[PDB]
């Protein structure tokens, strides 16, 4: 449920972790439009 | 939509801007008697409550009776629900976050109605409501407070909560006007009342209240503005100023021509207050100087909205606000902001005008923040023109720059629709 700070721990680690933007994106884009990809966006 | 770009009507007033917005306007304006009722604010966007008063609807609309109405509407002036109530009089009405429709009754009984089925939960004023009876009250998301016949005031945490407790002990000198501070606004961040009491303002806080004297004659009404750092006070004198949330020396005066009765006392943002003074509305900038609107009702009353005032007319609603500073920026008149510059641009768009590109490429250094600006300025607008211009001069930044977030964007998309 909690999305946000589930990101919060990925996007604290830094923009290596995810390495693929495309991947990242469209497993959290899938889940949640609009209000989840500001955020996953913002990320890396 | 007629009223979705009046911008025809902003003027700077203290070398601020202010606007008009006639979003609505009636076809049933002769059948509309608005000089017989109180209309309350609706600072959460919701309906618009009209209280009846029982002792103005004898010549015109004449029940004559101790049987309060209130009939709730929306901003278009359309009736939603209309409620009556068999508790006697009724204090005043406020709303929820929730758009809850509070009422509450001279003796301390409180109704929070939520649907148009009429159905409300149980809400209750302090003691003192009941032996002295309510002189007035203010409604908030933090809990409803008022002040009550012993000149003392209560408080709750939650409108909802029936457990009303002392926020303030009582004055021993003449009481002559009181205005209540949310948490919001507060210094402590809590309820703060501010009593004017044989000339002398006093800041009543949850564990201790300050005595701080300003030379001035008998006080009036009270409005305190949505910013916790000042407060413009009115007296019987038609000397008006404005004090400091920390009072060393005041912070600016107005001056008057005449005595007058400014009923319905409520700021229209930081900078302006709005009043009803019977039949004629003054908007007071911070500088002291005073516009005026005109209206051919018997009496003008004010709607006391969240950030803004707007005026109650039966062919029309004029919405009387200080302009934000997200929108001087962007639909200022004559502001230098590059916000300004891309709101331009739509308008050269809207003309086919290569203009419309050269404006963005010419504020690029600061485009980002111009963009920015347009994106909080576009949920601040009331009109379907407005909106779409604002949502178009940032759409013209999001197509140039490499560091703005289009998701944002569509998020904003969204909201305006």
């Amino acid at each position: 449920k909690d999305e946000s700070a589930l990101l919060e721990y990925l996007e604290s680690q830094g923009e290596e972790p995810n390495y693929d933007p495309d991947f990242a994106l469209r497993l959290c884009i899938q889940h949640r439009r609009v209000l989840s990809c500001a955020h996953i966006y913002t990320s890396m | 939509m007629d009223t979705a770009h009046p911008t025809a009507s902003w003027e700077q007033l203290g070398e601020r801007f202010y606007r008009k917005i006639q979003l609505y306007t009636q076809v049933f304006d002769q059948d509309f008697d608005l000089d017989n009722y109180i209309v309350t604010g609706a600072p959460y966007g919701g309906a618009i409550a009209l209280y009846r008063d029982d002792e103005k609807l004898v010549a015109y609309q004449p029940s004559r009776s101790s049987r309060p109405t209130i009939d709730i509407c929306s901003l278009s002036g359309k009736l939603l629900r209309r409620i009556s109530w068999d508790q006697g009089p009724i204090k005043g009405v406020g709303w929820s976050e929730d758009e809850k429709l509070l009422i509450v009754m001279v003796d301390g009984t409180v109704r929070c109605y939520f649907d148009l089925q009429s159905e409300f939960t149980q809400f209750s004023l302090g003691h003192g409501a009941e032996e002295h009876g309510v002189k007035s009250c203010r409604f908030y998301s933090h809990g409803l407070v008022a002040l009550l016949g012993n000149n003392a005031l209560v408080s709750v945490s939650s409108y909802d909560e029936p457990r009303p407790k002392l926020l303030a002990s009582p004055p021993e000198g003449r009481v002559y006007s009181w205005n209540i501070i949310p948490p919001a606004y507060s210094l402590s961040r809590s309820v703060e009342v501010l009593l004017s009491v044989n000339q002398t303002i006093y800041v009543c806080d949850a564990s201790e209240c300050e005595d701080r004297f300003l030379d001035i004659g008998p006080f009036s009404h009270i409005a305190v503005s949505p910013n916790g750092r000042f407060c413009a006070l009115y007296t019987t004198t038609g000397k008006v100023h404005v004090i400091t949330s920390d009072f060393q020396s005041r912070l600016s005066e107005h001056d008057t021509k005449s005595k007058i009765a400014p009923n319905y006392f409520e700021w229209c943002g930081n900078d302006a207050v709005v009043i009803a003074w019977d039949d004629e509305v003054h908007l007071v900038g911070p500088s002291g100087s005073l516009a005026r609107f005109f209206y051919d009702s018997g009496r003008i009353h004010l709607i006391p909205d969240f950030d803004g005032v707007r005026i109650l007319a039966n062919d029309r609603c004029d919405f009387l606000q200080k302009v934000p500073d997200v929108i001087e920026e962007v639909f200022g008149l004559g502001a230098d902001s590059p916000a300004s510059i891309l709101l331009d641009a739509v308008e050269q768009l809207e003309m086919k005008s290569p203009k419309a590109d050269d404006n963005i490429q010419l504020i690029r250094p600061h485009l980002v923040e111009a963009v920015d600006t347009c994106v909080s300025a576009a949920g601040q607008e009331f009109s379907i023109h407005w909106q779409k211009q604002l949502l178009k001069a940032a759409s013209f930044g999001k197509s140039v720059l490499d560091i703005y977030n289009s998701d944002d964007f569509v998020d904003m998309c969204e909201t305006l629709r």
